[PDB]
């Protein structure tokens, strides 16, 4: 797992980006 | 662990199709649509994997609901059981009182018994997760980034040479 | 949590280079806010 506590920004940046690409690919499929 | 090899053919047909392309200069696009093959194969074996693994995921865990809900049925017969013995002990009847306890200790023996198949099942379960989430899925994200690096190296290659 | 475990295997932090404190953590968190 790794807990997001000992992350760092872009690292965190990645995170965001990967929740809001899952985001996008589930709803361009419309 | 036949998904590697799948996929290895997958990228070696991406590895004919760089040749091609590098030799007698083909289209872009066709480098495009042979990564686009790759990424969409990876996604759905990804997905025949994720399938399989859910389908045993939710065998074992009806199977571990099972286990609980017959865990339920023998408590609930324990306890009616107990009831039994606390109404029939006004009474003064002896005989049925040592069957009673019998009933009860094999209960409490299938009670241990169902206790240790529930943990042989809870670490099955762990196994099926760790084995497959540390092998396939990763083998197939890390030959993903294989490949599509190996594609941007050749692009950038490209690039060099229509400049020049 | 069906994608979740595609998303825990899916990162790529690999590459640390890094190269302190968790304190150290909230004192820049107060500063970048």
């Amino acid at each position: 797992w790794i807990p997001m506590s000992e992350l760092s920004l872009q690292q965190q940046f990645l995170l965001v980006t990967r929740v809001v690409s899952r985001v996008f690919n589930a709803l361009r499929k419309t | 662990s036949d998904y590697t090899r799948r996929l290895l053919e997958t990228v070696s047909v991406l590895l004919k199709t760089i040749e091609i392309v590098r030799k007698e200069n083909g289209e872009v696009a066709e480098v495009g649509a042979a990564l686009d093959a790759v990424k969409v194969e990876k996604e759905k074996l990804q997905k025949e994997i994720m399938s399989g693994l859910y389908r045993d995921m939710r065998r074992l865990r009806k199977e571990r609901d099972l286990l609980m809900k017959r865990a339920d049925k023998i408590v609930d017969e324990a306890l009616s059981l107990k009831k039994q013995s606390e109404k029939l002990l006004r009474k003064g009847a002896r005989e049925k009182m040592e069957k009673l306890e019998e009933s009860v200790d094999i209960m409490e023996s299938e009670y241990n018994k169902i206790w240790e198949r529930i943990d042989e099942i809870d670490d099955i379960i762990l196994k099926k997760e760790t084995t497959t989430l540390s092998f396939g899925v990763r083998e197939l994200i890390f030959i993903e980034r294989e490949c599509v690096e190996l594609v941007k190296s050749f692009n950038r290659e490209l690039n060099q040479k229509s400049f020049e | 949590l069906i994608s979740e475990i595609s998303s825990k295997s899916l990162h790529n932090l690999l590459l640390s280079e890094e190269m302190r404190s968790p304190n150290v953590r909230e004192v820049l968190y107060s500063i970048l806010f």
